[PDB]
C-alpha cells in the first residue's frame, strides 16, 4: 500500500549511522593550553562535499593546533610527553585563517600533495572525514528531526 | 555644487551640502534611521532604482534640505504596490553600468538609460519569479573582467564587454543557474564584481580565507552564460577583500 | 651471595630490556612497496642502533612510513582508484641500496624533536618507546639478550 | 733517478721493481704469500717502513733486490720487536709533512726525515698506548689544511693540522677526546684521520643510507683540537667515505 514511508525510515537510518558512525582529547587541553585553536575546528563548518576534501588535503597536519603566536608554545614543548608521537602547530588567527599552500593533483576521491620534488603524499578522500564535523551533527539533527516526523506518517 | 542626497529606511529622502555628511548620524523620524546616501553633483540627476526593478530620476535641486526631516519619495515618484526603492545612482550621462538579477541575468548599460523622468519611471531590469535586483555595478574600465559568484560556489570570470548592452529587459545570462532553483532562492547569485584581470580577491567564510590570485581566477575563466566552475568551501561568505593594482 | 646477586640482578635487568624492546609497536604497505617497486623507508633505517632509532623515527614524522622508490613516473599510474592504503601514503625518491638522509630543519630536544616544517609551522615528534625504525638491530638486540638471559638461569640455577 | 716500486708482501717480502706501472697484486709471491702493499718513488730516495709497534725503518732502494725474483725478507735489512709486523710504506720528499697518530686518538706532525733510521733496531716513532694500533700515516699536502677525526662512536672533530704541535716522537698530543680505558678495551677509537683543504664535501655511505656533508656542514663539526667532538646520528660502522676536494 505504502512502503515509500517506510523505505524512506530506512533512508534515513542508514545516514544517520553513517554520519554518528566512529569516530582526539589530549589535542583539546594541548590547544586551550597553548592558548590556540584546532584546525580541525577552525574546518568544523566546511560542507558534508568538502570535508573529505580539505580534510586529506592538509594530510596528517589535519591535527594541527593554530596559535596566534608560535612562542605561547615553546616552553611546554620541553618534556611534554602527554600527546600524539608527531604534534602540529600552525601560526595563524583562528578567527580568520589562511590557509596553507598546496601543490596539489586532485584525483576523484583522493588528492596528490606535491611536498617536495622527491616527495609525493597520496591522501584519498576518507569516510568520517575530520573537518565539518559542525555541519555534520547538524545534519544529523535534521535526519532525527525528519525521521520522528516520518515515524507518525508511518 | 557638490551634494549628498540621503534616503531612509521608510523612503524619505533630503539632500545635503557638499559630501561630509554622516548620513546614519542624521535626524531622522520616529522609527527610521538611515537607510543609503549617494554623493554627486546639483546638475547630475539621481537615480532610484526599486525592488521590482524600476528606475526613476529626479533634479536634486527640486528636493529638501538635510536639514530638515527631509520628504517622502512617494511625493514625486509612484512605485508598484508594496516597492521599495534599494537603490540610488549620480553617475555622468555616459557612465556604463552593470544591472543585473540575482537569477543570474543582466545586461550593460549607460547611467541615461536609467534616467526616467516620468514619476512611474520606467521597467529597467525584468525579474524572474522571486528574483531580486542586484546592487548595480559602475563599470571603471570597459576592459575590466566580469567576476560572478553563486551561492552555491561556483565562479565564473569573462570581459565585461561580452556581456550584450541593452536598454531594458531581463538581459541574457551571465552565469548559468537553473531558473527552477533560482525561483526557489536553493541557488543564486551571491556576488557579482567588475574589476581588473591581475586583481587579487580574499574571501573570508566564517574563520577560514580563501585566496584567489590572478592564477586562480584565470581557472575559471570562461563563455558568458556556462556553469560554470565550482569552488570548494566557498559557500556562504562573509566578506570580499579585492586588490586591483 | 656476591655472585648470585650479581646474576640474578642482571637476569631481571634482562628481562626488563626484553619485554622494553618487544612491547608491541599495516602490511598494506608492504603489498604497495611491492607494486610501486620501492621499499619501505623503515626498511632502510632497519639497521640504526638503539640509541639513534627513536630520534630518527621522530625526525621524519608521518614519512616515516613512506614508501622510497627509485622513480616516482612509477606511481602515478597506481594512485587513481586506489583505496586499499592509508589515509595518508608518502612516497619518496631515492635509491633503497644508498639512500641520502632528508635534510630537516631541527632542534633537538630530549627526548624530542622541534622540526620546523615552514615558516609558519612546527612539527613536535617525541621519541616513540618502541621506534619505527631499527628493527633489523632491535630484534638482533632481542635475539642476544634471550641468549644471556638462559646462561644466567643456567647459572643462576648452579649458583 | 730511475723511477721504482718497492712491493710489500703479507709475509713481510720486499723487492724493487722497475718503472711506476706494474701489476703488483698479479705477481709472483712465495706460497701462501700475497701483496700487502706498493709505494712508488725514485731509486736516489730512501724508503721508509712503519712497523705496528710504531717504529719506522729506512732502507736505501739500491739494496733492494728486483722485482725479478720473489724479493727478499726483510728480517734480512731490519730487526722488528717480536711479533712485529710492517704495515705502512713511504717516499716522500725529506721536508715533506706527515701526521703520524694512534687509534687511541693521539698524534703529532712531522716530516719524513723523522721517520729515516737506517739502524738495523729503526728508531722508535710514535708510543701505543695500551691495545692501541698505529693509523695510515697522512701525507699533508698543505700546511693550511684541515684535520678531520672521526671516531668509532660516531664523533666528528675538525681543526687546522697546523694546531697539531710538530714532534720527532713519540706519543704525540691529544687530537681527539677518547677516554683512555674504552680505548683499550676497544670501546671507541680513531676510525678514520683526514687531511684535506677547508671546502671540502665528504660522502659516507653508512648500510643502505648515505650522508653527505657539505663544506658548510663539515663548519658545524669544526672546533679546537683535543676536543669530545660532535655526535653524529648514524655514523657508526661506516662502510665508506667519499671525499669531494677542488
Amino acid at each position: 500500500e505504502r512502503d515509500e514511508v517506510g523505505a524512506r525510515k530506512n533512508a534515513v537510518d542508514e545516514e544517520i549511522e553513517r554520519l554518528s558512525q566512529p569516530g582526539d582529547q589530549r589535542l583539546n587541553a594541548l590547544a586551550e593550553r597553548f592558548g590556540g585553536v584546532l584546525l580541525s575546528e577552525i574546518y568544523d563548518d566546511v560542507s558534508l562535499e568538502d570535508a573529505p576534501y580539505f580534510s586529506a588535503l592538509y594530510g596528517p597536519s589535519r591535527h594541527a593546533i593554530v596559535v596566534p603566536d608560535l612562542s605561547q608554545v615553546t616552553e611546554h614543548l620541553e618534556g611534554l610527553t602527554d600527546c600524539p608521537e608527531d604534534l602540529y602547530l600552525i601560526e595563524g588567527d583562528p578567527q580568520s585563517f589562511d590557509d596553507s599552500v598546496f601543490s596539489v593533483d586532485e584525483l576523484e576521491k583522493a588528492v596528490v600533495v606535491k611536498i617536495a620534488d622527491r616527495q609525493w603524499r597520496y591522501s584519498r578522500f576518507p569516510e568520517v572525514p575530520l573537518f565539518g564535523r559542525a555541519a555534520r551533527e547538524s545534519r544529523i539533527e535534521s535526519l532525527h528531526a525528519e525521521r520522528e516526523v516520518l515515524s507518525e506518517r508511518f | 555644487e557638490p551634494v549628498t542626497i540621503v534616503l531612509s529606511q521608510m523612503g524619505w529622502v533630503r539632500s545635503a551640502k557638499g559630501h561630509d555628511i554622516d548620513a546614519p548620524g542624521l535626524n531622522y523620524k520616529a522609527g527610521d534611521s538611515f537607510k543609503a546616501a549617494v554623493k554627486g553633483k546639483s546638475n547630475q540627476p539621481v537615480v532610484f532604482v526599486d525592488s521590482t526593478g524600476r528606475s526613476y530620476a529626479i533634479d536634486p535641486i527640486t528636493l529638501p534640505s538635510a536639514r530638515g526631516q527631509g520628504e517622502p519619495l512617494t511625493g514625486k515618484l509612484t512605485l508598484p504596490p508594496g516597492a521599495t526603492v534599494d537603490h540610488m545612482l549620480m553617475e555622468s550621462d555616459d557612465q556604463k553600468l552593470l544591472m543585473a538579477s540575482d537569477a543570474g541575468y543582466g545586461f550593460v548599460c549607460t547611467f541615461n538609460d536609467l534616467v526616467a523622468r516620468n514619476r512611474a519611471g520606467k521597467a529597467l531590469i525584468t525579474l524572474p519569479e522571486n528574483a531580486h535586483v542586484m546592487p548595480p555595478v559602475v563599470i571603471e574600465d570597459a576592459s575590466d573582467m566580469l567576476l560572478a559568484i553563486t551561492q552555491a560556489g561556483r565562479m565564473l570570470m569573462f570581459p565585461v564587454s561580452d556581456l550584450p548592452q541593452l536598454s531594458k529587459g531581463k538581459g541574457n545570462k551571465i552565469i548559468n543557474i537553473p531558473s527552477a532553483e533560482a525561483a526557489r532562492g536553493e541557488d543564486g547569485l551571491a556576488q557579482l564584481y567588475v574589476l581588473p584581470p591581475q586583481s587579487t580577491l580574499t574571501i573570508h567564510v566564517g574563520k577560514r580565507k580563501i585566496k584567489l590570485r590572478p592564477e586562480e581566477l584565470q581557472k575559471v575563466t570562461g563563455e558568458r552564460g556556462r556553469r560554470g566552475t565550482l569552488m570548494r568551501g566557498l559557500q556562504r561568505i562573509d566578506r570580499v577583500e579585492i586588490d586591483s593594482p
